[PDB]
């Protein structure tokens, strides 16, 4: 992917904040007395490999 | 190029009722017509009995 932005010239520094939308989620599950597994997927932007 | 680019950048209408009055009306009109009768009658009358005066005068 490539992007290009057109923006007024502000004379300082600026800075262009991108969002990509994504899934962000997480699923939690408690099989034993005091423990907690939390599995998280991020898709796409996905941070593993 | 920049700077300012951050904003941006006939004939005849022909009206009619100008700068007169308001205007009014009413319906009551119009002995006028007999008067020019009137005056044109008694004009006449003058000038019958001026020949009056001549028509005794000539005898």
């Amino acid at each position: 992917l490539d992007m290009t932005f057109e923006v007024d010239p502000m004379d300082e520094p600026t800075l262009l904040y991108l969002l990509f939308e994504v899934f962000d989620v997480v699923r939690v599950h408690q099989p034993h007395r005091g423990v907690i597994e939390a599995v998280y997927l991020r898709t796409p932007f996905s941070a593993g490999n | 190029a920049a700077a300012a680019m951050t904003a941006t950048r006939m004939p005849s209408s022909g009206s009619s009722p100008s700068v007169p009055s308001s205007i009014i009306a009413e319906e009551k009109l119009l002995a006028l017509l007999a008067e020019l009768e009137a005056l044109s009658r008694q004009l006449a009358a003058l000038t019958q009995q001026v020949s009056e005066l001549r028509e005794q005068q000539q005898q």
